[PDB]
C-alpha cells in the first residue's frame, strides 16, 4: 500500500502524453496493428511473469479507486482474491452497461480501444488468479459488441491471450457475454446472476463475490475504466499514476460532459479539476454563459444536484465532493441552464428509477413508486407544502434500508433537489394554487 | 399496454413451430460451449436473442424450444424473458425505432423527437404500425448521451437528430433505403465539434515512460 | 411536546418513594417487597402473618394515617403455589394518598380478619370468602354474602366455569322452584383473541 | 409529514414496577417521609 | 346447545408439573398430551444458495 | 381528573351527620354542578374528541373508506381489541353516591385478568347495622334512603 | 467448535458462528418480525421487515440472512431498528387493497398483526384520491387454491417451497419493478400433493384455502388437537371446530413427524365427513332391501345371527379403524371362540412376531440424514408425502442419490430406475449391480419397500432377502430397514395380533362377517357363501357398507378418540372434537353394546380401562408420541414384474373412503383431466 | 341493501365479533356467484343490548 | 375510562376532558334527583318525585341527543369520548339549566 502523497497546489490540464486513452475519438485504427503502435500490447509477458503479489503492490502504490460509482479502492478488490482457493476456479468479471444517464465513456472504450480492455483482462487475471475473463454488454450495445468480438478474436488468432498468454504458461480465455438491457443488471451481484441465466434480482452483500460468485465460484466484478489504466499502471509506474489529482483521489478520470453545452463531449482529465474549467476549457461553456448555469449534476442519476453556488468553489475528486454533500460516482457531468424547469427532470430520473428497479426487496419495489407519483403531483402542482419534508422522509425510509445502492441512488437525488430548490417548489405550488383558485 | 400474462393468441402460442436453422444451430452449440458443464442456464440470455435475431420477435415456442434445450422448466425461461425489456413479447415491425425520454437527451429536445415520430408514423409509444414496417417503443435509457437526442433503428445508435434529420431518416427508411448512422453534424462520435481541444498531436508509441525494473 | 402521552407526577413519585422506604425500614419482619407501579401507585407485597399489624401501622403511625380502607380485592391466580392473592386498597385523608398491601393466600390457609383495625372489611372479606373461598380468622360474621343460600363452590375462583354448574326453573309436580344440571340454549362461544405477535419488549424480562 | 410513531407510542413507554429497595440499593452504592403534601380536612 | 360446563374453559400455567400439582389438588383425571418441543439447530445462511457441485444451489430468484 | 382544576366550585360540608344535613349537602351538589355546567358552556376548545392513538382510539369512517391502515387498525380493534400491557391499577372517582374505584388488572392479553369495583354504598350498608339500630321502622325506611345505594353495584 | 459471545438486546449470549441475528435473537427470545423468512425454505431479503441496528454500521442489517461475529451489540428495541420497521411496512402497505372484511386469512394475517405491533397508526399515503394504488389479475393457479394477486406483497415463499420442497418449478416472479406478479406465466395448473401447505405458507392470504371459502373467522374457531388418519405417516394436525362442524385441516408442528407440512388429501378431505354419511342403523329386511331401524334392534338382529352361526364367524379390520375397535373386536371374535381376524391389506406370513418386518425403522426424522435409499416398488410422493419431503429435504442438503426399482415415476428429484424385474432385486443383495457398492460406501443407507410387493407371496421372500443385506448394512443407531404402509391401522392391527390376511377369512367361510371401516372392496358377495351375514361397523357408505346385511354407524377420526399407529411406530390418540351425526357412535361402544346383547360382555366398560387392557397387550401402545427403537429384522424370487398401485396424481385422490366421498377431490380429478385434454388438444 | 338492490352484509363477523353479549350469530359461504355472503344471521333480541357496536 | 387510559398511559384532548366534566356534573344532577325523589317516597311526599323527574326525563333526553340511548349511552370510552357532540346541544342544555333553579 502507501501510495505517495501528490504536494501540488494547482491542477491543470493533463497533458496529451499523460492521456491514457489515446485514440478515444477515432482519428486512429482500433484494431490490433494500431493498438501496438499505439503502445498497448507492450512488455505484457514481463508483467505477467513477475508475479501477482507485484501487480497488486503497484496498484497499491498507484491508489487506484473504483470508476463504477462505488469509490472502494481497486487494490483491496485485488487483493482479496490472492488468498488460495481449493476445488474452485476464478473468475473476473468486466461491468460494462453504465445504464446511469449521462454516462458514454466506457462505451467509446470499448468501441475505440478494444485491445486495452483485452490487456487489462489479462493483467487482472494473472493479478487476481482468474483463469477466465466475463465481459457483460447491454442488449442495445451491439456494433461495439461486434468490434469487441472482433478484437478478442484477432487476440486469440494473435495467440496473445488464449491457452499460451504471451508465452507465460499462462491459461486464460477470456469470453464475452451478451446480456439483455437492463440498468440493474450493472450491479455486481445482479451481473453475476445475469451471468448465471436467473433474472437480474441482486444478491445479498453478507455473501462476498469474492466469497460466492458466478457459479458459486470466487470472483470480481471491475469496471472497464479500472482495467483499461491497469496496464498503464504497470507499465508507467504507480507513481506516475499517482503523480494525477490529490491523496486518496489519485489518478485520471474520463469525464464526459452534457446537457445545455455548446459542444457536450467527453475528455480524460486530471482529478481534483475545477469544474468551471472543465466546462470552459474543453466544453466550450455552458450556453447563455456562466451566468445562466442553473445547477450541474456531478456523477449521473445517482449523485444529487449542485447549485450554482457550491458549482463555483468547487473540485471533481471524492473529497471534496463528499464535502459538498453529492458523490462522484461515475463521473458524468450535467449540465442545466436557467431556462430548464429542475422538477421534471428529477421526476424524468425517478422515473428512470422506477423503471430500472427490479422489484425484489420491498423500499424500492413501492417508494420508487410513490416518489414517482408525489414528483408528478411536484411537475403539475396538486401538492401542498407539507408533501416536501414528508418526500424527505420517503428518501429517509428508503436510504439506507435496500439491497443495492439504487434505493441510496434515488434517495439521493430527491435529496439534492428539496436541499437546494425547495422555495422553487413553493414557488410552483403556489402559481397552481392561484391557477386553481379562480 | 405492456403485459407480463400470457393469453392465447393466434399471433402466438404453443401451436406454432419454432426451430432453429442449422447454422444457429451451430450458433447454439458453439454459444453453449463457453459456459462450465453443469451451469449452461447462462446460455439462455444470449440464446433467447438470437431467437430475435431469427424471427424478430419473441414468441412462446421460443421459451419453450430454450427450455427444451437446456432441459430446464418452461417457468425459469418465461420469468427471465418476462423480467428483461430487450426481449418483445409482442409482434413488432421490421424497424424497431426506439427513442429516448430520459433528461441528458430530453434536455436537447427529445421531446420534440418523439413528437415528430408520432406526426408522421400516426401511432403512439408501444404501438404497432398496420403493414408492421415501423414500431414505437420508447426505451430509457441508450447508454451514450453526450450525442443526444439519440434514437436506435434496429441496433444501429442515430445521433444528434434536428428533426429535420429524423424527416431525413424516415423519408429515407419508408422507400427501404439505408442511411448513414452516428451525429448528423458532420461530428465524428464523442468529440468536441471543430477545434480539437484534446488529442491533437499523434500518441507516443511503445516505450515511452517505461517503469524501471520491468 | 408529547400530547398523546399521559404526563406523570414527580413530586407524588417522590413522596410515595420516600414513604415506600419509610415502610420498608419501619417493618423488616411483615413487608416483603415494597414496590411503586406505574401511575403512581405504592404497592406493598407483605407476608400472610403480617396481614394484621401492618395495616394497624397504616391505621395509626402519624406518617401513616391510612384511615379508609376503601375496598379489598382478590385476584386469582391458579399458576402459583399459594393460589389467591388479596389486595387491600387504604386512602389516607391527611397526607390525601393511597396505598395497597398485597398479600398471599392459599385454599385452605387462613388470614386474620381485619375488623379490628377496618369494620369496612366485616363485609369485604365476607365477599372474599364467598367468591375466593379463603377462610378469615377471627371474623364476628361469616357467611356467603352474594351467591345463592344453596350455593356450591365459589364463583370467582378460575377453576369454576363462567356459566355455573347448574340452572334454575319452575316444576308444577313439586310445586316449587327447583334445580337442574346446566344446559345452555346457545352455548357461550368462546373467542380465542390470544396476541401472537407480542407488543410490549420491556415485559420479557 | 413531522410525526412518527415512536415517538407517540405511551404504550411502550410504561416499565415494570420499581423495586424501591433495590433502587436506592442501586443508587445508594430532615423531615419524615409522607405518602404526600398534608391537607387538613377538620 | 351444549351441556357440557367445562368445555369452555382453559386455565394458564407456566409448567406442566404447576398443572399436574393442581390436577392433583382438585382430584381431576389428568394426562399430558405432549412435552416441552425441542430445539434443534438448523443452519440458516445466505450462501448455501448460490454453491458449486452442490444440489443445494436454489433455481429461483 | 379529567380538567375539574379548570373548573371553580364550592363543596358542601354537613354538620349534624342526620338525613336533613345530607339533603341539603345533596341539594347543595346540585347548584354547584349546575355552576361547572354554567363553566363548561362557558368555555369549551375547539378540536379533536378522541386520542389520536389508531391503536386505542378507533378511527374514523373517512380514513375507513380511503386508508388501508386505519382499516387494519379497526378491524383488529374491534375482533381483539387493544393490547393492555401488563399490571395493576385503582383509580377512584367522585360518584354521587360516594367514591367510585375500580381496581383493574391485567396480564397484557386483549382481556383485562381481573376488574373489582368498589362500591360505594357497600360500607353504607355495611354500617347500616350500627347506624339504623335502636331506630324506629320509619327510621330505618328513612336511613336506607339517606345512605344511597342501588344495589346493582353492591351486588356488582 | 466454539461460541462466539453477541451482545442482544444488551443481553449476552454464546452463540455458534454460522448463526444469523434472528436465530441468537429468537435463542434469547425476542421475536424478530418477518414475511419471507421461513425456517424450512431458503433464506431471502426481499421483504426488508427484520431490519435491526447494529452498533458502529451506516445501515440497518437484515436479521434473517446476516451471520453475527464477535463482539456484535444487536438493539432490537432502538429507535432506529422502530423507524426502519415502521418505513418499510408503511411501503408494504401503500399498495395493499382495502380487502380486510372479505379476506379469508383476516384475523390471523401477519400484516395486521404486525401493523398492531411495529407498526405505524395512520396511512401517509395521499395518493388514494387520485392515480391511486395498483391491481393485478388473479391467475387459475388451482382448483385447490384461490389467487388475489392484488393481496400479494412479493415476499417469494411459494415459489421457494416450488422449487425446493414440492419439487416442481410451476410458480415464478414474472415482471420487472412494481408490476411484478407472483404467478404463472400461463393459464397452468400448479399440482403437487402439497399445495395446501402453500396456504400455510402465505403471510398475507393472497394464496387462500377455497374448500374453506369465507366459512370462518380464525378467532371463532375452537382448535383441537388431532392426528389424520389418510395417509399412514400420521402427521399431526389441529381441527378447526366452530358450532359442532369440522370446517379446516390445519398443520401442527410435530418435528419428528411431520414438521408444519400437510399432503393436499390430508388437508381437503374435510368435507368427506359431511357426504355419504351413516346415521342409522340398517338392516337388511328379507324383503330384499335395506331399511334403517333402531338401534336395539339391529343389536338383537345381529345377535341373533350370531347366535345362528354358531362357531363359523370371521371379522376383517379396514383402514379407517383405531386401535380401540379392533382390540374390541378381536375381543369379541376370541370371547366367540373364533380365532380368525383380518385386516384389509395384507403381508408376508410369518412377519407380525418382529416389529422390524412391518415398520418404518429408521426414523422419518433420521430419513433426513440418509445418504443413499432404494426404492423397492414403491412411490413415496404419493403413498406418504411426508416421508418424500424427508427425501427432498436429504437430497437438497446431505446429497443423496437415490435407486428405484419398478415403472418410471416422478419423485419430484432427480433418481435413476434400476428396472421393473425383480430378479435385481437380487442383485443388489448380491453386490454385483454398482448400486450395492452404493449402497455399501454410503455412511447412512437404507431401503424402502412398499407394503404391495409385502401384499405378494413370492415377494414375501424379497422382504427376506432384504433383511439378509440389511444384516450387511447394519450401522449404529441407525437400521437400513424400512417398510412404507399405506393406511393408518396396519401397523396397529399387527401390534394387537391380527392376521393381515384379507383372504383369511374368506378362507375361513364364516356364517357372520364383520367388517369394521373396511371399504377398499377386497371382499365381494360372490366369494362369500350364500348364508353369509355381512355386518358394517364404519361410518361412511361406501362398497364395504354395499355388501352388508346389517350397516351399523360409526364414528370418523375427527368424532371420536382412538390411538392411530403410524409407519414407524409412534401410537398418537385423536380426540373428539365435534359430536357425531344422529345415531352414529363410538366403534368400541358398538362392540361392547353386541358383546353386552349377545351374552359374553367385554370386561372393560370405560376408555381408561381399555387403555389398561391395551397396556395389557403391550406397554409401548399406551405411551403416546414416544418411539422405542425396534431390532433387527428377521427365498425363490418370482419373475413377476414389479408394479406401483399409485402412479399418478388422480390415484392418489381417490385412496380412501373419506377422500372418495368428498367433491373437492372430484373437483381436482376434473381439473386434472381438463387440463391433459386441453394439453392434447393444443398437442 | 344497496341501491343495487344486493345486500349490504358480506359475511366478515366483526359486529358478532364486538356484540358484547354474543347476540349475533353468522354461519356463511361462498354465493353461487362467488360473492361473500352470509347464510345464516341471527340475532337475539333478548341477548343483545341495543348498543350501536355492530 | 381513566382506569384503562392510565394502564396504557395515553391522554385525553381538552375537549374530551370538558364533555366528560359536562355530563358528569348532568349525570351528578341525574343522580341527586333520583336521591331526592327516592327519599322523598320513602319520607311520604309524593309530589318532587314528578317535579324532577320531568326535569330528569329532559336529561336522558339530552342524553339520547348526544349517544343515541337515554339511559346506558356507551358513550364516554378509554381514549376521550365515542362521537362529538350534534350542532345546537347548547342552547338546549342551557334553557335546561337556565330553568332548573327556579325549579329546585
Ligand atoms: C444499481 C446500480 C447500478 C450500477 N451500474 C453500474 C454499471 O452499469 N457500470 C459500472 O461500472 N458500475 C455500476 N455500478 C457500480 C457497481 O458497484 C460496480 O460493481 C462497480 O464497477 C464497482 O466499482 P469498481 O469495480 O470500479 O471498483 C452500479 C451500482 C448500482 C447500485
Ligand atoms: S434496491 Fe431495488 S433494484 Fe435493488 S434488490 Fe431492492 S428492489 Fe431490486
Ligand atoms: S392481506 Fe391482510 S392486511 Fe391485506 S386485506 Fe387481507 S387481512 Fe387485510
Ligand atoms: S403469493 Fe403469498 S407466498 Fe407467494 S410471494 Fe405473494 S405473499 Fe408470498
Ligand atoms: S353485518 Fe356484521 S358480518 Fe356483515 S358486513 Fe357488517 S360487520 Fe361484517
Ligand atoms: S346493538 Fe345489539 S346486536 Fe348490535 S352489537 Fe350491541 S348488543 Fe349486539
Ligand atoms: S439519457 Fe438518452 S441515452 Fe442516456
Ligand atoms: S425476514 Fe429478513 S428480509 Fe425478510
Amino acid at each position: 500500500g502507501t501510495p505517495p502523497p501528490q504536494t501540488k497546489t494547482k491542477f491543470g490540464p493533463l497533458a496529451d502524453e499523460d492521456r491514457i486513452f489515446t485514440n478515444l475519438y477515432g482519428r486512429h485504427d482500433w484494431r490490433l496493428k494500431g493498438a501496438l503502435k499505439r503502445g498497448d500490447w507492450y512488455k505484457t509477458k514481463e508483467i505477467v511473469l513477475k508475479g501477482a503479489d507485484w501487480i497488486v503492490n503497484e496498484i497499491k502504490t498507484s491508489g487506484l479507486r473504483g470508476r463504477g460509482g462505488a469509490g472502494f479502492p481497486s487494490g483491496m478488490k485485488w487483493s482479496f482474491m490472492n488468498k488460495p482457493g481449493d476445488g474452485r476456479p476464478k473468475y473476473l468479471v468486466v461491468n460494462a452497461d453504465e445504464g446511469e444517464p449521462g454516462t458514454c465513456k466506457d462505451r467509446e472504450i470499448m468501441r475505440h480501444d478494444p485491445h486495452k480492455l483485452v490487456e487489462g483482462c489479462l493483467i487482472a487475471g494473472r493479478a487476481m488468479g482468474a483463469q477466465a475473463a466475463y465481459i457483460y454488454i447491454r442488449g442495445e450495445f451491439y456494433n461495439e459488441a461486434s468490434n469487441m468480438q472482433l478484437a478478442i478474436a484477432e487476440a486469440y488468432q494473435a495467440g496473445l491471450i488464449g491457452k499460451n498468454a504471451c508465452g507465460t504458461g499462462y491459461d486464460f480465455d477470456v469470453f464475452m457475454h451478451r446480456g439483455a438491457g437492463a440498468y440493474i443488471c450493472g450491479e455486481e451481484t445482479a451481473l453475476i446472476e445475469s451471468l448465471e441465466g436467473k433474472q437480474g434480482k441482486p444478491r445479498l452483500k453478507p455473501p462476498f463475490p469474492a466469497d460466492v460468485g458466478v457459479f458459486g465460484c470466487p470472483t470480481t466484478v471491475t469496471n472497464v475504466e479500472t482495467v483499461a489504466v491497469a496496464p498503464t499502471i504497470c507499465r508507467r509506474g504507480g507513481v506516475w499514476f499517482a503523480s494525477f489529482g490529490r491523496t486518496r483521489n489519485s489518478g485520471t478520470k474520463l469525464f464526459n460532459i452534457s446537457g445545455h453545452v455548446n459542444r457536450p463531449c467527453t475528455v480524460e482529465e486530471e482529478m481534483s479539476i475545477p469544474l468551471k474549467e472543465l466546462i470552459e476549457r474543453h466544453c466550450g461553456g455552458v450556453t447563455g454563459g456562466w451566468d445562466n448555469l442553473l445547477g450541474v449534476i456531478p456523477g449521473g442519476s445517482s449523485t444529487p444536484i449542485i447549485p450554482k453556488n457550491v458549482c463555483d468553489d468547487v473540485i471533481m475528486d471524492f473529497d471534496g465532493l463528499i464535502a459538498a454533500q453529492t458523490s462522484l460516482g461515475t463521473a458524468a457531468i450535467i449540465v442545466m441552464d436557467k431556462s430548464t424547469d429542475v422538477i421534471k427532470a428529477i421526476a424524468r430520473l425517478i422515473s428512470f428509477y422506477k423503471h430500472e428497479s427490479c422489484g425484489q426487496c420491498t423500499p424500492c419495489r413501492e417508494g420508487i413508486g410513490w416518489m414517482n407519483k408525489i414528483m408528478t403531483r411536484f411537475v403539475k402542482g396538486d401538492a401542498q407544502p407539507a408533501e416536501i419534508d414528508m418526500l424527505w422522509e420517503i428518501s429517509k425510509q428508503i436510504e439506507g434500508h435496500t439491497i443495492c445502492a439504487l434505493g441510496d441512488g434515488a434517495a439521493w437525488p430527491v435529496q439534492g433537489l428539496i436541499r437546494h430548490f425547495r422555495p422553487e417548489i413553493e414557488k410552483r405550488m403556489q402559481l397552481h394554487a392561484k391557477r386553481v383558485s379562480n | 399496454d405492456n403485459l407480463f400474462v400470457h393469453r392465447d393468441t393466434p399471433e402466438d402460442n404453443p401451436n406454432i413451430p419454432f426451430e432453429f436453422t442449422a447454422e444457429n444451430k451451430k450458433r447454439v452449440e458453439a454459444i453453449l460451449s463457453i459456459y462450465p458443464e453443469g451451469h449452461k442456464r447462462g446460455a439462455m440470455i444470449p440464446l433467447l436473442d438470437l431467437a430475435q435475431r431469427q424471427y424478430g420477435w419473441l414468441p412462446i415456442s421460443a421459451m419453450h424450444k430454450v427450455a427444451e434445450i437446456l432441459q430446464l422448466p418452461n417457468m425459469r425461461v418465461y420469468e427471465v424473458a418476462t423480467f428483461y425489456t430487450m426481449f418483445m413479447r409482442k409482434p413488432t415491425g421490421k424497424y424497431h425505432i426506439q427513442v429516448c425520454t430520459t433528461t441528458p437527451c430530453w434536455l436537447r429536445g427529445s421531446d420534440d423527437i418523439l413528437e415528430t415520430c408520432k406526426k408522421q408514423l400516426g401511432i403512439g409509444v408501444g404501438d404497432t404500425t398496420k403493414d408492421r414496417k415501423f414500431t414505437i417503443s420508447e426505451v430509457e435509457c441508450l447508454g451514450a448521451c453526450v450525442n443526444a437526442p439519440m434514437v436506435a433503428i434496429n441496433d444501429d445508435y442515430y445521433e444528434d437528430l434536428t428533426s429535420k434529420d429524423m424527416q431525413d431518416i424516415l423519408n429515407d427508411l419508408k422507400a427501404d433505403k439505408i442511411s448513414p448512422p452516428g451525429p448528423r453534424n458532420g461530428r465524428f462520435a464523442s468529440e468536441p465539434k471543430g477545434e480539437p481541444t484534446s488529442l491533437s498531436e499523434e500518441p507516443k508509441g511503445p516505450g515511452f515512460g517505461l517503469q524501471a525494473g520491468l | 411536546d408529547k400530547p398523546t402521552v399521559r404526563q406523570p407526577d414527580a413530586v407524588a413519585r417522590s413522596h410515595l418513594s420516600d414513604f415506600g422506604r419509610y415502610v420498608a425500614e419501619c417493618l423488616p419482619k411483615y413487608v416483603q417487597k415494597v414496590q411503586l407501579t406505574a401511575g403512581d401507585e405504592l404497592e406493598v407485597l407483605i407476608a400472610p402473618e403480617g396481614v394484621v399489624p401492618v395495616l394497624q401501622f397504616l391505621k395509626d403511625h402519624h406518617q401513616a394515617q391510612f384511615t379508609n380502607l376503601v375496598d379489598i380485592a382478590g385476584v386469582d391466580v391458579p399458576c402459583r403455589k399459594n393460589r389467591f392473592e388479596v389486595v387491600y386498597n387504604l386512602l389516607s385523608l391527611r397526607y390525601n394518598s393511597r396505598i395497597r398491601v398485597k398479600t398471599y393466600t392459599d385454599e385452605l390457609t387462613p388470614l386474620d380478619s381485619a375488623c379490628e383495625v377496618h369494620k369496612a372489611a366485616n363485609w369485604y372479606e365476607r365477599e372474599i370468602w364467598d367468591m375466593y373461598g379463603v377462610f378469615f380468622a377471627n371474623h364476628p360474621d361469616l357467611r356467603r354474602i352474594l351467591t345463592d343460600y344453596g350455593f356450591e363452590g365459589h364463583p370467582q375462583r378460575r377453576d369454576f366455569p363462567l356459566s355455573g354448574y347448574v340452572e334454575l326453573r319452575y316444576d308444577d309436580e313439586k310445586k316449587r322452584v327447583v334445580c337442574e344440571p346446566l344446559e345452555l340454549a346457545q352455548e357461550f362461544r368462546k373467542f380465542d383473541l390470544s396476541a401472537p405477535w407480542e407488543q410490549f419488549p420491556n415485559f420479557r424480562n | 409529514s413531522a410525526n412518527y410513531y415512536c415517538q407517540r407510542d405511551g404504550r411502550r413507554e410504561v416499565l415494570p414496577p420499581i423495586d424501591l429497595v433495590e433502587q436506592q440499593k442501586q443508587l445508594a452504592a430532615s423531615k419524615l417521609p409522607t405518602p404526600g403534601k398534608v391537607y387538613a380536612w377538620d | 346447545s351444549s351441556g357440557d360446563p367445562l368445555s369452555n374453559m382453559n386455565v394458564q400455567f407456566g409448567s406442566p408439573e404447576e398443572a399436574i400439582t393442581f390436577c392433583e389438588r382438585n382430584g381431576w383425571r389428568w394426562y399430558v398430551d405432549g412435552a416441552a418441543k425441542p430445539k434443534k439447530e438448523r443452519v440458516k445462511n445466505y450462501g448455501i444458495n448460490f454453491a458449486w457441485n452442490k444440489r443445494t444451489r436454489v433455481s429461483t430468484k | 381528573y379529567d380538567a375539574y382544576n379548570l373548573v371553580n366550585f364550592d363543596v358542601p360540608i354537613g354538620t349534624k351527620g342526620d338525613c336533613y344535613d345530607r339533603y341539603l349537602c345533596r341539594v347543595e351538589e346540585m347548584r354547584q354542578s349546575l355552576r361547572i355546567i354554567d363553566q363548561c358552556l362557558n368555555q369549551m376548545p375547539a378540536g379533536e374528541i378522541k386520542t389520536d392513538d389508531a391503536k386505542v382510539a378507533p378511527p374514523s369512517r373517512s380514513e375507513m373508506k380511503t386508508s388501508m391502515e386505519a382499516l387494519i387498525h379497526h378491524f383488529k380493534l374491534f375482533t381483539q381489541g387493544y393490547q393492555v400491557p401488563p399490571g395493576a391499577t385503582y383509580t377512584a372517582i367522585e360518584a354521587p353516591k360516594g367514591e367510585f374505584g375500580v381496581y383493574l388488572i391485567s396480564d397484557g392479553s386483549s382481556r383485562p385478568y381481573r376488574c373489582k369495583i368498589k362500591a360505594p354504598g357497600f360500607a353504607h350498608l355495611a354500617a347500616l347495622e350500627k347506624i339504623g339500630k335502636q331506630h324506629m321502622l320509619a327510621d330505618v325506611v328513612a336511613i336506607i334512603g339517606t345512605l344511597d345505594v342501588v344495589f346493582g353495584e353492591i351486588d356488582r | 467448535p466454539e461460541k462466539i459471545e453477541v451482545f442482544v438486546d444488551d443481553i449476552p449470549v454464546q452463540v455458534v458462528p454460522g448463526t444469523t441475528v434472528l436465530q441468537a435473537a429468537a435463542q434469547i427470545g425476542v421475536e424478530i418480525p418477518r414475511f419471507c423468512y421461513h425456517e424450512r425454505l431458503a433464506v431471502a431479503g426481499n421483504c426488508r421487515m427484520c431490519l435491526v441496528e447494529v452498533e458502529k454500521s451506516p445501515k440497518p442489517v437484515a436479521a434473517c440472512a446476516m451471520p453475527v461475529m464477535k463482539g456484535w451489540r444487536i438493539k432490537t428495541n432502538s429507535d432506529l431498528t422502530r423507524k426502519a420497521r415502521e418505513g418499510v411496512m408503511e411501503f408494504l402497505l401503500m399498495n395493499h387493497p382495502l380487502d380486510c372484511p372479505i379476506c379469508d386469512q383476516g384475523g390471523e394475517c401477519d400484516l395486521q398483526d404486525q401493523a398492531m405491533a411495529f407498526g405505524s397508526d395512520r396511512s401517509r399515503f395521499t395518493d388514494i384520491n387520485y392515480t391511486g394504488k395498483r391491481a393485478v389479475e388473479d391467475k387459475d393457479i388451482g382448483p385447490l387454491v384461490k389467487t388475489i394477486m392484488t393481496r400479494c406483497i412479493h415476499c417469494t415463499r411459494c415459489v421457494r417451497f416450488a422449487s425446493e420442497i414440492a419439487g416442481v418449478d410451476d410458480l415464478g416472479t414474472t415482471g420487472r419493478g412494481n408490476d411484478m406478479q407472483i404467478g404463472t406465466y400461463v393459464e397452468k395448473l400448479f399440482l403437487t400433493e402439497l399445495s395446501g401447505n402453500v396456504i400455510d405458507l402465505c403471510p398475507v392470504g393472497a394464496l387462500t384455502n377455497k374448500p374453506y371459502s369465507f366459512v370462518a373467522r380464525p378467532w371463532e374457531i375452537r382448535k383441537v388437537s388431532s392426528i389424520d388418519v389418510l395417509d399412514a405417516v400420521g402427521s399431526n394436525i389441529v381441527v378447526s371446530t366452530r358450532t359442532n362442524e369440522v370446517l379446516r385441516i390445519l398443520p401442527r408442528e410435530n418435528e419428528d413427524v411431520n414438521e408444519e407440512w400437510l399432503a393436499d388429501k390430508s388437508r381437503f378431505a374435510c368435507d368427506g365427513l359431511k357426504r355419504q354419511r351413516l346415521v342409522a342403523p340398517m338392516v337388511r329386511m328379507p324383503n330384499g332391501e335395506l331399511q334403517a331401524v333402531e338401534w336395539e334392534g339391529a343389536l338383537i338382529a345381529v345377535a341373533k345371527a350370531i347366535k345362528a352361526a354358531g362357531g363359523q364367524i370371521a371379522g376383517i379390520s379396514g383402514q379407517l379403524a383405531d386401535l380401540e375397535a379392533q382390540v374390541a373386536l378381536k375381543d369379541l371374535l376370541n370371547r366367540l371362540g373364533s380365532e380368525v381376524v383380518a385386516t384389509e391389506q395384507g403381508f408376508i406370513a410369518g412377519g407380525t412376531d418382529n416389529r422390524a418386518n412391518y415398520l418404518l425403522n429408521s426414523t422419518i426424522a433420521g430419513l433426513e440424514e440418509a445418504d443413499a435409499v432404494l426404492l423397492v416398488g414403491t412411490n413415496p410422493r404419493y403413498e406418504a408425502p411426508l416421508v418424500n419431503t424427508r427425501l427432498r429435504k436429504a437430497y437438497v442438503h446431505n446429497e443423496l442419490q437415490i435407486a428405484s426399482i419398478g415403472p418410471k415415476i416422478d419423485l419430484s428429484y432427480d433418481h435413476e430406475n434400476l428396472g421393473a424385474d425383480a430378479a435385481l432385486v437380487k442383485d443388489v443383495c448380491s453386490g454385483a449391480h454398482a448400486f450395492s457398492k452404493v449402497l455399501e460406501g454410503a455412511k447412512k443407507p437404507a431401503i424402502i419397500i412398499g407394503a404391495d410387493l409385502l401384499e405378494r407371496a413370492d415377494g414375501a421372500a424379497i422382504h427376506a432377502t432384504v433383511a439378509e443385506y440389511c444384516k450387511k448394512l447394519k450401522k449404529p443407531n441407525w437400521n437400513p430397514f424400512n417398510v412404507l404402509q399405506t393406511n393408518a391401522a396396519q401397523v396397529g392391527a399387527l401390534d394387537v395380533g391380527y392376521k393381515a390376511g384379507a383372504q383369511t377369512a374368506v378362507k375361513a367361510q364364516p356364517k357372520v362377517l364383520f367388517l369394521l371401516n373396511a371399504d377398499a372392496g377386497k371382499v365381494t358377495r360372490e366369494q362369500l357363501p350364500k348364508d353369509c351375514f355381512v355386518v358394517y361397523i364404519g361410518s361412511h357408505g361406501d362398497n364395504g357398507a354395499s355388501i352388508a346385511d346389517a350397516v351399523l354407524p360409526g364414528a370418523a377420526y375427527t368424532e371420536k378418540q382412538g390411538i392411530y399407529v403410524n409407519t414407524e411406530g409412534r401410537p398418537q390418540q385423536t380426540l373428539p372434537g365435534v359430536s357425531p351425526p344422529g345415531m352414529a357412535r363410538e366403534d368400541w361402544k358398538i362392540l361392547r353394546a353386541l358383546s353386552e346383547v349377545v351374552g359374553k360382555p367385554l370386561p372393560y366398560d370405560n376408555l381408561d380401562e381399555l387403555r389398561n387392557r391395551l397396556e395389557d397387550v403391550a406397554p409401548h401402545l399406551t405411551r403416546l408420541g414416544q418411539l422405542e427403537p425396534a431390532g433387527d429384522a428377521g427365498k425363490s424370487i418370482g419373475g413377476g414384474a414389479i408394479d406401483i398401485k399409485l402412479k399418478e396424481l388422480r390415484d392418489y385422490f381417490m385412496t380412501d373412503a373419506i377422500s372418495r366421498a368428498s367433491p373437492t377431490m372430484a373437483k381436482c380429478i376434473s381439473a386434472v383431466n381438463k387440463q391433459q385434454r386441453e394439453n392434447e388438444a393444443k398437442q | 341493501r344497496y341501491p343495487s338492490g344486493e345486500e349490504r352484509c358480506i359475511a366478515c363477523k366483526l359486529c358478532e365479533a364486538i356484540c358484547p353479549a354474543q347476540a349475533i350469530t353468522i354461519e356463511a359461504e361462498e354465493r353461487a356467484d362467488g360473492s361473500r355472503r352470509t347464510t345464516r344471521y341471527d340475532i337475539d333480541m333478548t341477548k343483545c343490548i341495543y348498543c350501536g357496536f355492530c | 375510562s381513566l382506569a384503562v387510559e392510565k394502564l396504557l398511559n395515553i391522554d385525553v384532548p381538552l375537549r374530551a376532558k370538558y364533555i366528560r366534566t359536562l355530563f358528569a356534573e348532568i349525570t351528578r344532577i341525574l343522580n341527586h334527583i333520583m336521591a331526592v325523589g327516592t327519599h322523598a317516597l320513602d319520607v311520604g311526599a309524593l309530589t318532587p318525585f314528578f317535579w324532577l323527574f320531568e326535569e330528569r326525563e329532559k336529561m336522558m333526553e339530552f342524553y339520547e341527543r348526544v349517544s343515541g340511548a337515554r339511559m346506558h349511552a356507551a358513550y364516554i370510552r378509554p381514549g376521550g369520548v365515542s362521537l362529538d357532540m350534534p350542532l345546537g346541544l347548547m342552547d338546549d342544555i342551557y334553557e335546561f339549566a337556565s330553568k332548573f333553579a327556579e325549579r329546585l
